[PDB]
């Protein structure tokens, strides 16, 4: 019963988070070999952007 | 997205800083040699 819940929980987070993380990772790439530059990820849609 | 570029610049610089330090401490190992020798 526990296992079932856990699996579901993993998926729920994993699907949701998958898209920002690949996208952010692609943008971030070259700094995530070892931050020596420091980076801040964040999602914003159109409004916050300016 | 430049990104890749400047995140290379931090590598080159680090290995130049690194290189300075190394030859620096070599000079110390050099003064150690004379320090025995000059007494011997």
């Amino acid at each position: 019963t526990r296992q079932k819940q856990e699996l579901e929980e993993e998926l729920a987070l994993a699907q949701a988070y998958l898209e920002p993380l690949e996208r952010l990772a692609a943008l971030a790439h070259g700094l995530d070999k070892s931050p020596f530059l420091r980076v801040i990820p964040f999602l914003l849609t159109e409004k916050e952007l300016p | 997205g430049l990104i890749k570029s400047l995140a290379e610049k931090e590598k080159q610089l680090l290995e130049r800083l690194e290189a300075a330090k190394k030859e620096a401490e070599e000079r110390v190992k050099r003064a150690e040699a004379e320090a025995k020798a000059l007494l011997e």
